[PDB]
């Protein structure tokens, strides 16, 4: 899990 | 006792964190504090019927009138927290981003660092939208008080309560948003978070915020030592009251979530 925090970091 | 050597990158430090701090969120303590004393209206919710008058007057954010609104006021509340929540989440991710040397941990631990400081944070902050009769709402369009809340049916009622205890007792140290920013910066550096693989270099980001925010400390407050070590001791009841929110969530639950927070709340603790 763990993917839309791991999106906005990704930004 | 202090001197005056390179302190100057502790100041230099404190002032970036601030004026990232000032522009990640929108309404400021110092904001807040002018709203809850008068200097500056918000429609004040103390009544079911200034509930159902408030939503009118006040325009959310998260609400269209053509979409479905559930007839359940705790419910339609719920629903805003969440929204400010999910919001909330992604000022805190461009925050903690700004934080120096941040960017360059694993990203799998600024994941992990993201996931368990964003509601203590979010609990320090509230405060400064808090005093003793409510808490400020909808960009300090709305106040919503105490008592009210408790009102609520079931265990909604008992949501904010632990908050509103909290923001009294920790409000009392008369932080500003200068202290506010080092003192949340400590807080997303938290190197003894579950689930971390590389520590040391997480260890040495929260060492230099948290010799800044003494050294804040000493410089904004002469009129109370100790005010250190008091702060890192609230650091404590913020996890306290995270655990007492997501016993509570579980209640309501067995009885849903936007996939942010859900994902924030899976395997946590
Ligand atoms: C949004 C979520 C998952 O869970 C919350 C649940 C409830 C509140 C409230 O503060 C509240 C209080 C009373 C009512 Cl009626 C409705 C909501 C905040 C967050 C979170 O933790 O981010
Ligand atoms: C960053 C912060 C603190 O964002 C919030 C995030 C979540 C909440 C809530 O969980 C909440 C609880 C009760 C009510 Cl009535 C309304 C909202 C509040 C503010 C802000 O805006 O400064
Ligand atoms: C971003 C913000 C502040 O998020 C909200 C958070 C909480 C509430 C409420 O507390 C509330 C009160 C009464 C009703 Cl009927 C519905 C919601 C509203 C909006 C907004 O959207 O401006």
């Amino acid at each position: 899990r763990h993917k839309i925090l791991h999106r906005l970091l990704q930004e | 006792m202090q001197l005056n050597p390179e302190s100057a990158d502790l100041r230099a430090l404190a002032k970036h964190l601030y004026d990232s701090y000032i522009k990640s969120f929108p309404l400021t303590k110092a904001k807040a504090r002018a709203i809850l004393t008068g200097k500056t209206s918000p429609f004040v919710i103390y009544d079911m019927n200034s509930l159902m008058m408030g939503e009118d007057k006040i325009k959310f954010k998260h609400i269209t009138p053509l979409q479905e609104q559930s007839k359940e006021v705790a419910i339609r509340i719920f629903q805003g927290c969440q929204f400010r929540s999910v919001e909330a989440v992604q000022e805190i991710t461009e925050y903690a981003k700004s934080i120096p040397g941040f960017v360059n941990l694993d990203l799998n631990d600024q994941v992990t660092l993201l996931k368990y400081g964003v509601h203590e944070i979010i609990y320090t902050m509230l405060a400064s939208l808090m005093n003793k009769d409510g808490v400020l709402i909808s960009e300090g369009q709305g106040f919503m008080t105490r008592e009210f809340l408790k009102s609520l049916r079931k265990p909604f009622g008992d949501f904010m309560e632990p908050k509103f205890e909290f923001a009294v007792k920790f409000n009392a140290l008369e932080l500003d948003d200068s202290d506010l920013a080092i003192f949340i910066a400590v807080i997303i550096l938290s190197g003894d978070r579950p689930g971390l693989l590389n520590v040391k270099p997480i260890e040495d980001i929260q060492d230099n915020l948290l010799q800044a925010l003494e050294l804040q400390l000493k410089l904004n407050h002469p009129e109370s030592s100790q005010l250190f070590a008091k702060l890192l001791q609230k650091m404590t009841d913020l996890r306290q009251i995270v655990t007492e929110h997501v016993q509570l969530l579980q209640v309501i639950k067995k009885t849903s979530l936007h996939p942010l927070l859900q994902e924030i709340y899976k395997d946590l603790y």
